[PDB]
């Protein structure tokens, strides 16, 4: 609904400052995290973040760590709510791909150079991420140089590929509509003389379907296209409506010729499940 | 504050003429520098502009390739060179600087070029 | 390319009467329409920078009136030295001028 | 050892500098050449009549007190030098709650050219107000403005101006469209002067023209309404002997239309006039009620 | 140039902890406003949002200079170095100033010590709506402000003739209501600390029928 | 304990104590109960919660902290802080599940060679819980369980102090909201068999309404839990009840 | 649902600092609220609050007023979201007892 995603990371940077070079003590100094306000640290910013913060308990969660040759390591514990624009035309059978662009603000590419440290073991801890709905399929690390009207700045990109699990939706929204259609099919085994029973069936079914649809759309944003679940619900509603209008057609010509009415009821009993199974199969083969 | 253009030119058809516009009273790095042509008894027409701080020059689509606009920051001058000229562009060429609300407040004086044999 | 249709083509009017000139832009030009006064054998002089803003040294008898597309230049008590061309030029995009109106005395 | 010479240059720049005085305080009007780069047009909140926009707000004035002469031409300094010099106090006339990003360091920039020409860009997230006239809902089009001017500096002191041709100043990134409901058509800039009780201020305006996408409203209101009307008119082809069937048809269709009106009015702000969708739902209600009345008469 | 010298001479021997005329007489403060927009009046929380340009002007005989320039026009860089009254709004649930891009403040020090201090505010004021006659109800609910620590003997506020001036009243977010008028008022309240001069601005809102007419009736 | 975010809030008095020989003093008093601003001028360990989401350090009215410098250099540094930690839950036994919500905390930037942590009292008697200190509406705290370990990050080898809180959900609410309506619906659906066979509209209404109710109930009950991709126990109960109801409808159809 | 209540109060404390005692002037000094960062103020905290903040418009809403005998008077304008667990076994015919605890 917000087209975003929140990730917490241990963001570490390592450069080489020749001015912070010492050759008296042989140990890798680890200073308090407050000396980082007196060194130079690169002006790194995430381009597609919306709300982020360095965790500040019990202190500002950052690490500064010199080395006797000038190398500086500088880690933070960040929680970025990055922007994830999603294409929901296959929802809930969709595979999303939204990134994390890491760019330097002030310094052009002739003043700083970004590169992943290790270039494949730079980003760790991805195979331990357990999401309740999605499932990380792949992740990639990219290195570019974007161009704005003020220069050409370096950029790194960390990109995931989340494939949505379909168990919850099969549990919540497909089965109720399927069983409502099965219930609607019962209206054919009732004798065509019953005017309330059959009508009760068809009308309760119609209302149920439409209400389910409306409620299901409340959990998503105002997306202007037809998702996959919307297509399934529209097909189920068409099947229900057709069942009701076939009872109505039977009731129209009942007094005139009951033989045709019984024939139509038999044909419906035979050919509503067939057409519904055919539509269901073509659906689950077009999207899966 | 005071823009001094070049003198009149009498050029044969098929040659290149380079008109100069010396700005005295300000630095050309601050503003743009527009070149305008005006044939006798007709409306003004835009040729192109140049940003002397960078060198970004834009031209009118019907003047692209025929004219080129360069600068010289040391002498505060703008040069307009007509690459290939026929016998039809016998107009008056003005040099102007952009004003407050993107108007052209200070104009030059006009170098009336003449193409003949 | 934004084109400025300036009207009328050439008008003749006597001394001391109010006169108005119109400049209709094709596309949108917010208030970036300037009015220049070019006397014969001289370089154009900026009268109205932006819509309805007189330039330093312009008499108060010149007034601009701006809109999104239609613009107006009204002269009040017209003197005897106001016999010149009056060009309107937008600047919202790359500058394109109008055809100009030859003001005359009669 | 360029560090020492550049430190000396910086200390000469700030030696005898007063950041409470605008450049050219006595004999000049400061000219701030602004520019905007819209990295992403945020989601237009229809309930709050607001809209979010993430920008690269660029400004550039001429300070003669920051002239230097060294090996480099442009000093690409840190964002912490920008607090020791004078910087214009541009505020957004209609912004509600704007944030300046501080991840991981202050997202700012400062380039001091050798002739004094400064350049100062920020990365902002402006939540501006977009008053909407929802009289054609959901077939409406809006023009969301973005007015920014100076605070405490009248027109005789600080004048703003676009840095390129006004048509090419406000740029929108190609992939920068977080709009899921609307459709951005184009920008339109303008510059004016507002009077006040304190003075005359220069105000730069930028309208982003929008156009709502009707697909979702179609799917969730117009299709259910039309289907209900059809289901209601079905009650005419049933025979006159089956009274309970037609009564159920009528009553359930009227209830469905009522709940549809309720669910359709929830999406919009609590507005005190009637939209187009309201007229459509009223006419469909009238049709179903007329079907029921006809059945009752029969 | 010489304005730096003036600003340096004004802040030499200046204590921004002592109000002007600390032991002589109360400080008279003239308050003006400019209501940009009166935000949505949500009845559920009994609150309403308003956006104003609060202006306070007083006399400070210590910021008194003698030069050719008549007025010193300054941004928010010198607001934290002079004395500034601690005006707070007594019925604001949550309110905050604006900080983008630079703190939205203005300071103008005239020649005779007269100081003008202007800032931009967005106040979520509180007013207990008597929800009878709903939705045919009319309210008139206030915005009250006063000094915090200085009682009536030290800080006295006073409206100007043309103090409160609404804007266009058309681009406001008053959906269910309709602005009909306003009025300013000054009173004195008693607190455990002392007697305070409380100023108020009453805005009159009338609920326009419509949404409820088509939603329930 | 929020079930949707798989998180839980806690409010602690985090006490730490080390020995700084640079703070030895001899004077009239033994301990110096100093302000909380003196603690910003000495060295204080940079403890952070490895699985915290958004923790706050209360500073109402002043910063809520405490610093006591004993005369022999021993420091005591106490904070009051609310930690919103993570607690991954396995909801296959919902709503009859039991969790162990951890609270791991260690140092930032100081490996095991530099800063090592320990419990001040016996590890069993360190993490104390107040008597009236329980805001658990739905769960029921059984007991704590502390432990010390050594984790390895990309920067070094750190010491991690873990604390588990054993929680046990209360089934009272879910009974009355899901299991009672499902059972009542099943009974209502089975009532249809005792009606006469010459009353088709009545039994048809019974069947269709029971199915509609079961559908609405299956939709509502799922709304509480996070969108997990497996079937809980309450879901199995709802599925079996839906089976029974639909079977009764099909038995009426056959009759 | 959150088992808490929100209250806005004018919290005020009064102690006697014998170091801030004067006798040359007879009036009660009311200093700017920025001097409260240079004096000693007690470390009072509310035990059962969840989110609190001193109002800060147009300035930090606090008062710091000295007396000639040393008495210091320190007031704040706080908005505390105190947490009070409610016993809903007799909802809605129930009486809640919500408290606010103030401790050093
Ligand atoms: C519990 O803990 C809480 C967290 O620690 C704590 O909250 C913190 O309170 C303190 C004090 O109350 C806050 O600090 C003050 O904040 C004031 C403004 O706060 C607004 O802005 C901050 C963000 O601040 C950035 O933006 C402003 C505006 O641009 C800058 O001025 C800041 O320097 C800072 O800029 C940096 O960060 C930017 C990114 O955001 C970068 O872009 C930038 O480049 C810088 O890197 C917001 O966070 C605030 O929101 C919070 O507060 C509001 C209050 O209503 C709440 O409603 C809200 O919910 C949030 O909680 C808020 O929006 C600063 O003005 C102030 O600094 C001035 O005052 C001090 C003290 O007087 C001076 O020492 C200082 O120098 C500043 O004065 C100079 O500037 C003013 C400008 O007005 C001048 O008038 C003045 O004369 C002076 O100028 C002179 O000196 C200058 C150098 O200093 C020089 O340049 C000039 O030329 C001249 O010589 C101070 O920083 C802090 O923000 C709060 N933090 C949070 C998270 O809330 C809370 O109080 C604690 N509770 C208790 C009970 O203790
Ligand atoms: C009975 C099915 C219920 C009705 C189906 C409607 C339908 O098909 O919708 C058409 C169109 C709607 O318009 P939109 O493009 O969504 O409007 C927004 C747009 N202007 C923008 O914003 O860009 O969408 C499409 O055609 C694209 C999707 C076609 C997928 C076909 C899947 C078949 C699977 C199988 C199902 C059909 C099998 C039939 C077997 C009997
Ligand atoms: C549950 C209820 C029923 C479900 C099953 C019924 C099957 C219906 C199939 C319709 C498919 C849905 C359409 C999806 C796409 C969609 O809504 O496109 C919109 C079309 O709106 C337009 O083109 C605007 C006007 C047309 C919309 C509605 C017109 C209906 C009138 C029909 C009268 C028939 C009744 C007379 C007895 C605009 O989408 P976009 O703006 O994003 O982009 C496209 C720009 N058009
Ligand atoms: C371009 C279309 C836009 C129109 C907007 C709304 C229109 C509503 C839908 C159409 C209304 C009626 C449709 C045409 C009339 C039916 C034709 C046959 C009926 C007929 O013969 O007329 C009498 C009325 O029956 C009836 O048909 C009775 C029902 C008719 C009106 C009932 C009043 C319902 C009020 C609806 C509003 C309520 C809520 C709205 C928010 C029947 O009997 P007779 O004996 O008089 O015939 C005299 C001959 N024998
Ligand atoms: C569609 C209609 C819906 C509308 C209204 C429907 C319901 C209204 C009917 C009114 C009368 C119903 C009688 C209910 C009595 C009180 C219910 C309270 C249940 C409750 O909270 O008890 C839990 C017991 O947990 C447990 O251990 C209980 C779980 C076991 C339940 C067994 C279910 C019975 C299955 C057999 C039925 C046979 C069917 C016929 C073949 C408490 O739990 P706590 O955690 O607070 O701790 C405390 C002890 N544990
Ligand atoms: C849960 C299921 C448990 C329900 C208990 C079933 C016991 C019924 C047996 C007692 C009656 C004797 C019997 O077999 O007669 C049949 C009764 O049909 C029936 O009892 C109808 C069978 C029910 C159909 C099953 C519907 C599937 C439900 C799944 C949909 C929803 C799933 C949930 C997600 C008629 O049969 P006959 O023609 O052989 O007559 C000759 C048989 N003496
Ligand atoms: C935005 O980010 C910047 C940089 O990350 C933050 O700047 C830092 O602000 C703190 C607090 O104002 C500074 O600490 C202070 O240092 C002075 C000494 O100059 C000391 O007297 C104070 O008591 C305090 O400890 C810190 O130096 C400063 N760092 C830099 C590089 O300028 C800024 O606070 C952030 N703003 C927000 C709203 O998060
Ligand atoms: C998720 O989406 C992102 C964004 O589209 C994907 O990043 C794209 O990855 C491909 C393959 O790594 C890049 O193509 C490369 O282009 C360079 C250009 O020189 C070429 O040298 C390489 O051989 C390769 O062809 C592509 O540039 C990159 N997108 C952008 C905007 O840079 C990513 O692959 C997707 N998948 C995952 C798992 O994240
Ligand atoms: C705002 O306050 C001022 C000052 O109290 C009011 O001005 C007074 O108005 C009354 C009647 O209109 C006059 O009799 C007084 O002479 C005015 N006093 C001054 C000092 O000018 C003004 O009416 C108030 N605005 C309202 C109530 O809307
Ligand atoms: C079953 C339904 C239609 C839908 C509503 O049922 S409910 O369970 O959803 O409220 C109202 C309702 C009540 C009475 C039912 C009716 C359907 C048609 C019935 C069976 C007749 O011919 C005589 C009695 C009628
Ligand atoms: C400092 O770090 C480097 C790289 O991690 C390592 O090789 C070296 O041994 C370290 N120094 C000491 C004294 O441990
Ligand atoms: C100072 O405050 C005390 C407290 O009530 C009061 O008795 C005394 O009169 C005050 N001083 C003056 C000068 O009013």
């Amino acid at each position: 609904v917000n087209m975003d995603y929140t990730l917490t990371m241990y963001f570490q940077q390592a450069w080489r400052d020749k001015r912070l070079s010492y050759n008296v003590i042989p140990l890798n100094l680890t200073l308090d995290n407050r000396v980082a306000d007196q060194l130079w640290v690169p002006d790194t910013y995430f381009l597609n973040d919306k709300k982020s913060f360095v965790h500040g308990v019990t202190v500002k969660n950052r690490m500064i760590r010199l080395h006797p040759d000038g190398t500086v390591l500088y880690g933070l514990r960040i929680t970025t709510t990055a922007a994830c624009m999603m294409d929901l035309r296959r929802y809930p059978l969709d595979e999303q791909n939204c990134t994390l662009e890491i760019e330097s603000y002030g310094y052009t590419t002739d003043d700083i150079e970004f590169y992943w440290r290790g270039d494949d073991n730079a980003v760790t801890g991805v195979t331990k991420i357990e999401l309740p709905q999605f499932s990380i399929v792949d992740y990639k690390l990219i290195t570019k140089k974007v161009v704005f009207s003020t220069g050409s700045y370096p950029r790194l990109s960390l990109s995931f590929k989340l494939k949505r699990n379909i168990g919850y939706f099969i549990l919540q929204t497909y089965m109720p509509s399927i069983l409502i259609t099965i219930l609607s099919w019962v209206s054919f085994w009732i004798n065509y003389d019953a005017s309330a029973a059959r009508v009760a069936l068809g009308i309760t079914t119609v209302l149920t379907m439409t209400t389910i649809n409306t409620h299901l759309r409340e959990t998503l944003p105002k997306i202007p296209y037809v998702k996959a679940i919307d297509m399934y619900l529209m097909g189920c509603f068409v099947f229900v409506f057709m069942a009701l209008l076939e009872y109505a057609l039977v009731n129209y010509i009942f007094f005139s010729q009951p033989a045709r009415a019984a024939a139509i009821d038999r044909w419906s009993r035979i050919f509503f499940p067939v057409v519904f199974s055919f539509f269901n199969i073509v659906y689950w083969l077009y999207y899966v | 504050v005071q823009l001094q253009q070049s003198g009149a030119e009498l050029v044969k058809p098929g040659a290149s003429v380079k008109l100069s516009c010396t700005a005295s009273g300000f630095n050309i790095k601050d503003t743009y520098m527009y070149w305008v042509k005006q044939r006798p008894e007709q409306g003004l027409e835009w040729i192109g502009r140049i940003d002397p701080a960078n060198g970004d020059t834009k031209y009118d689509p019907k003047f692209q390739g025929k004219a080129t606009i360069t600068t010289d920051t040391f002498s505060n001058t703008a040069y307009l060179q007509l690459s290939s000229l026929t016998s039809e562009d016998t107009a008056v060429y003005y040099c102007a600087r952009k004003g407050l609300r993107w108007a052209m407040d200070y104009w030059g004086q006009g170098t009336s070029v003449t193409v003949s044999t | 390319n934004i084109v400025m249709t300036q009207s009328p083509k050439s008008m003749s009017m006597s001394v001391g009467e109010r006169v108005t000139l119109s400049c209709k832009a094709s596309e949108y030009v917010g208030t970036y329409v300037s009015w220049y006064q070019q006397k014969p054998e001289q370089s154009p002089k900026l009268l109205i920078y932006g819509a309805s803003n007189r330039y330093t040294g312009v008499p108060d008898r010149f007034t601009g009136s701006g809109s999104a597309t239609d613009f107006t230049l009204t002269i009040g008590s017209v003197q005897a030295e106001d016999l010149a061309d009056y060009h309107c030029g937008q600047s919202y995009s790359y500058p394109t001028f109008g055809a100009g109106t030859k003001l005359e005395l009669k | 050892d360029n560090t020492t010479v550049f430190t000396r240059i910086l200390d000469r720049l700030l030696d005898g500098y007063d950041n409470r005085l605008r450049p050219g305080l006595g004999e000049r009007v400061t000219e701030v050449k602004t520019d905007i780069f819209v990295t992403s047009f945020g989601p237009v909140s229809d309930h709050d009549m607001e809209y979010t926009i993430d920008v690269f707000f660029r400004q550039s004035w001429k300070d003669e007190r920051l002239k230097f002469k060294g090996p480099m031409t442009v000093l690409r300094l840190n964002n912490l030098m920008a607090s020791k010099i004078w910087t214009p106090d541009t505020f957004f006339h209609n912004g509600k709650k704007s944030v300046a990003h501080n991840m991981t360091m202050p997202n700012k920039l400062l380039r001091i050219t050798e002739d004094g020409t400064l350049l100062y860009t920020m990365r902002l997230t402006v939540r501006a107000e977009c008053p909407m006239h929802l009289e054609d809902f959901p077939m409406d089009a809006h023009a969301c403005p973005l007015k920014f001017g100076s605070y405490a500096y009248t027109r005789a002191e600080v004048v703003y101006e676009w840095t390129r041709e006004p048509a090419r100043s406000v740029v929108v990134a190609e992939d920068g469209s977080r709009l899921n409901q609307y459709d951005l058509l184009g920008q339109t800039v303008d510059s004016g002067i507002v009077q006040s009780s304190t003075g005359e201020y220069v105000v730069m305006t930028t309208h982003f023209h929008l156009k709502r996408k009707i697909g979702y409203f179609v799917i969730q209101t117009y299709l259910p309404c039309i289907m209900t009307v059809i289901l209601s008119q079905v009650s005419f082809w049933l025979n006159r002997e089956s009274v309970p069937a037609r009564t159920v048809f009528g009553v359930t269709t009227v209830l469905t239309m009522t709940t549809l009106s309720i669910s359709a009015r929830n999406s919009l702000p609590k507005v005190a006039y009637a939209t187009a969708m309201d007229w459509f739902i009223a006419v469909c209600y009238a049709f179903v009620f007329s079907a029921l009345i006809e059945f009752a008469t029969v | 140039g010489d304005v730096t010298v003036i600003l340096n001479n004004l802040l030499e021997g200046y204590d921004n902890k002592l109000r002007p005329d600390i032991g002589v007489k109360p400080t008279l403060i003239h308050t003006d406003m400019y209501v940009n927009s009166i935000g949505p009046v949500n009845a559920i929380n009994m609150e309403y949002t308003i956006d104003i340009f609060f202006a306070q002007t007083w006399y400070d005989r210590r910021l008194k200079f003698n030069s050719t320039i008549k007025v010193l026009r300054l941004n928010s860089n010198m607001v934290g170095k002079i004395w500034i009254p601690d005006t707070f709004f007594r019925n604001s649930k949550k309110a905050d100033a604006h900080w983008i891009t630079t703190p939205n403040r203005m300071l103008r020090i005239w020649n005779d010590g007269r100081v003008l201090y202007t800032l931009r505010l967005t106040i979520d004021a509180e007013c207990q709506l008597q929800l009878h006659n709903f939705p045919m109800d009319e309210h008139s609910c206030p915005l009250e402000f006063s000094s915090y620590g200085y009682p009536r003997e030290e800080i006295v506020y006073q409206w100007k003739r043309s103090s409160v001036e609404v804007g266009d009243t058309r681009s406001w977010r008053l959906y269910q209501f309709s602005f009909v008028g306003l009025r300013n008022t000054t009173e004195v309240v008693k607190t455990t600390s002392g007697d305070y001069v409380v100023m108020s601005v009453y805005f009159d809102l009338s609920r326009r029928m419509g949404y409820f007419t088509i939603q329930t009736y």
